[PDB]
């Protein structure tokens, strides 16, 4: 659940 | 598009009182983007210290677990903040994590003080040349903003409309805990008159101070 | 937990020079290139530059190229210019849930020189009946660095001295000073001559006034 939608 | 974030709450608390500050976010779903909360004490390094995932699950810098609680709704994250000292003086930011696991949009940042002290508007003064001074075709006038606990004033001159030869320098902090700053303008003589307009959001006071070339 | 370690802590260079900071990690970051670079000027937030080692962020100059792999990382500025003064920051991420800063180094970039103008402003006569009083000496855009001396009646002060600089500027490099002197209204009436000495290299500027003619 880390991350997202950009780089 | 229109992808932001902004933080609020930062404000002075005596040592021990809890405080909770907010992120908002725009143009992006906490359900499809990780949030971390940051810190910088004046003039000291960046510091994570912590990060609540999509699923809601935080994550917390070594010394920051326990003191500090990570939520968020469809729109806010927030950081719940207890035990503060001295040392949690700092800059707060709210970033967006990006799939390289680095932080991709970043908030203006909010300020916590934490002081003994009490919220304290500046007092403002004129500053002008010495009476008997030659005079130019310009002239450099200003505003010392003395005495106010926290940050930060704005300063303005006239209402904003006046930006061409402004220069403000950063506040000091006073072995008392107070600030102090002054800003300065370089106007044609000539000019019609120059008023600094200085705001104290802590204590909600504006002060106007129209400055006579002496 | 991972720490990240940057050297130099500060590093100056010409403008069109090149500057180069480094980053170890205490561990491998994550798929061995999870590493990024930040910019931070004074008051605002980060702002990343690199992404996973070596990609460019947008609205981030070529000048700007990110290299290294595993636990050693590279920035390079190739051809700085006086918009590049600033803190950079590198980051970490790992197979744990830790996202470590650097320490962070400061880049102060050198400009062409530029000899300081000197303003110095008595004190207002509602600050002088506050019991305390604060002269205000400004040194307005210059480069390289100067140095602030107080004289009253011709003695140097060793107390209530407070400078305060700007930021480098973003187009030429160079910097403004403000320099206050902070006495009782006691002391303030009971000289009469009161100096700010501003020197660059073996070049002084003094604005000096006497009390009684203001
Ligand atoms: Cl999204």
């Amino acid at each position: 659940g880390k991350g997202g939608t950009y780089p | 598009g229109d992808q932001s974030l902004e933080e609020s709450g930062g404000r002075l608390v005596t040592p021990g009182t809890p405080l909770t500050l907010t992120c908002t976010v725009s143009g992006f779903s906490l359900n499809n983007n990780a949030m971390g909360w940051f810190r910088q004490a004046p003039g000291e390094g960046l510091e994570w210290i912590g990060a609540i995932y999509t699923d809601g699950s935080t994550y917390y810098a070594s010394w920051a677990k326990g003191r500090f609680t990570i939520s968020k709704t469809s729109t806010t994250i927030d950081l719940k903040m207890t035990s503060l000292t001295t040392e949690d003086t700092a800059t707060y930011f709210c970033a967006r994590h990006g799939y390289t696991y680095s932080f991709n949009l970043w908030g203006p940042g909010t300020l916590v003080t934490v002081s003994s002290g009490q919220p304290k508007a500046p007092s403002v003064f004129p500053l002008a040349p010495c009476c008997g001074d030659t005079p130019s075709s310009t002239v450099t006038l200003g505003c010392l903003v003395k005495g106010y606990l926290p940050e930060p004033v704005t300063v303005t001159w006239n209402s904003g409309t006046l930006t061409n030869g402004v220069r403000t320098f950063p506040s000091v902090r006073q072995s008392s805990g107070l600030y102090s700053l002054s800003s300065v303008v370089s106007v044609t003589s000539s000019s019609q008159p120059v008023t600094c307009n200085v705001a104290h959001p802590a204590t909600n006071t504006k002060v106007d101070k129209t400055v006579a070339p002496s | 937990d991972p720490v990240m370690t940057q050297t130099p802590p500060s590093v100056s260079a010409a403008v069109g020079g090149t500057v180069t900071i480094s980053c170890q990690s205490s561990q491998s970051v994550y798929n061995n290139d999870n590493l990024a670079w930040y910019q931070q000027k004074p008051g605002q937030p980060p702002k990343r530059l690199i992404y996973g080692a070596s990609t460019l962020d947008s609205g981030v100059p070529s000048r700007f190229k990110g290299s290294g792999s595993g636990t050693q990382f590279t920035l390079t500025i190739s051809g700085v210019e006086c918009d590049d003064a600033a803190t950079y920051y590198c980051q970490g991420a790992y197979n744990v849930d830790i996202y470590p800063f650097g320490g962070g180094t400061e880049v102060v970039v050198k400009g062409d020189p530029v000899a300081p103008t000197v303003l110095i402003f008595p004190p207002s006569a509602d600050l002088v009946a506050t019991g305390t009083v604060t002269i205000v000496c400004v040194a307005n855009k210059y480069f390289p660095d100067v140095t602030v001396t107080w004289e009253v009646d011709g003695t140097t002060q060793t107390t209530g001295i407070e400078n305060s600089k700007t930021p480098q500027n973003s187009a030429d490099c160079t910097y403004n000073l403000s320099s206050t002197l902070t006495l009782t209204s006691t002391q303030y009436n009971s000289h009469k001559e009161y100096t700010c000495k501003v020197t660059q290299g073996t070049t002084s500027v003094v604005q000096s006034f006497n009390r009684g003619d203001c």
